[PDB]
């Protein structure tokens, strides 16, 4: 339960994946 | 597929001669995209290869406003990677508009803040005309991104440009300060609270305070400062009754857990009857189990299902924790 709560994110995971693969 | 790899590699490397050769052979075009629908213009822009970017847009006629799968244009790529020269060219000669959005609603100002590029943020605000009051589809302002990144120079620029953003909440309730605490950025946290009158009591939609977020993510320097200097209580509870100690124990953050206990934080049950020892045991966090047990956690306390912490460890297969807890109880 509590451990699986994710941090608050500002973008979607698909968005984060894209911008992370620019480098 | 071979022309594609050659084109993308040349655009990233700045190999203009290879792009010229591919163009002469008729092998460059607007369908020649990678698996995320990015064109050679994206790959040049994200790599700072301005001469290749200009060749691809000006001569090959690949569109400067082309969009990848998530809606990112080459200007979004350039802002996210910090390549200001490419971004400036796209926004002036290239015909990209400073307020163009990806699918989420993010602008180049959001992305420059997200990835901590204050030279880009500064140019966008004071020469490029970018708007600092734009929220994405999650409610995020550029200031939220700068705070989450811990980019103090960009944050200062964005607070000065749009001071009403300081206490703005995203759709899930996070303030810039919440996000700075979540990501462990102490100097940004101090700046927000001390210089911007940021409210440390504004909670996210689930009742979590910035202190909860710091404990959940293990950032003891932030937690220590909030308690010691910012008048934040370490006893506050989220909508489930969880304290900072629950979050730290659930994710193995022994330093936060130790500091809380050292300073008198109580070992309490949430609304489901679980103590932080339940959280540590359920998740196999042996060192947190040991710290809690040595400091007076009620080993026999049962949650609203009737389970002790040792029971939860056993049901989750954390035999190191259950064996430890059951031997300690005998003492």
């Amino acid at each position: 339960r509590r451990r699986c709560q994710q941090p608050k994110m500002l973008s979607s995971p698909e968005d984060t994946m894209y911008y992370n693969q620019l480098n | 597929a071979m022309a594609l790899e050659q084109a993308l590699q040349a655009a990233r490397r700045g190999d203009l001669d290879v792009l010229r050769s591919l163009h002469a052979a008729g092998l460059l075009g607007p369908s020649l995209r990678d698996s995320l629908d990015a064109l050679p213009v994206h790959h040049a822009a994200r790599s700072g290869k301005l001469h290749c970017l200009r060749y691809l847009v000006e001569e090959v006629a690949l569109p400067a406003v082309s969009r990848a799968r998530n809606g990112a244009t080459p200007a979004h790529d350039a802002a996210a990677t910090g390549y200001l020269s490419c971004l400036q060219w796209l926004l002036t000669q290239g015909g990209c508009r400073v307020q163009e959005k990806d699918n989420s609603g993010a602008t180049v100002l959001h992305l420059a803040a997200r990835f901590g590029h204050p030279d880009v943020v500064k140019w966008l605000l004071y020469q490029g005309g970018a708007n600092s009051a734009i929220t994405t589809d999650t409610g995020a302002l550029p200031i939220h991104y700068a705070a989450a990144k811990g980019d103090l120079p960009s944050l200062k620029l964005l607070v000065g440009h749009y001071p009403e953003g300081v206490n703005a909440q995203t759709n899930n309730g996070a303030t810039p300060l919440y996000l700075a605490c979540q990501e462990g950025h102490l100097e940004v946290t101090k700046y927000l609270v001390q210089e911007c009158s940021a409210d440390p009591h504004l909670r996210a939609q689930d009742g979590m305070t910035p202190l909860h977020a710091a404990a959940q993510m293990g950032h003891n320097p932030v937690l220590v400062w909030l308690v010691s200097f910012a008048d934040v209580s370490f006893s506050e509870q989220d909508h489930d009754g969880a304290t900072a100690m629950h979050f730290a124990a659930s994710r193995g953050h022994t330093k936060v857990l130790s500091w809380l206990l050292l300073h008198g934080a109580e070992i309490s049950q949430d609304l489901w009857g679980g103590t932080p020892l339940h959280d540590a045991a359920e998740n196999g966090e042996l060192e947190c189990c040991q710290i809690l047990a040595v400091n007076g956690a009620g080993l026999d306390v049962r949650d609203h299902d009737g389970y002790t912490a040792a029971d939860l460890a056993e049901f989750n297969g954390h035999t190191h924790c259950s064996r430890y807890l059951r031997t300690v109880q005998t003492l």
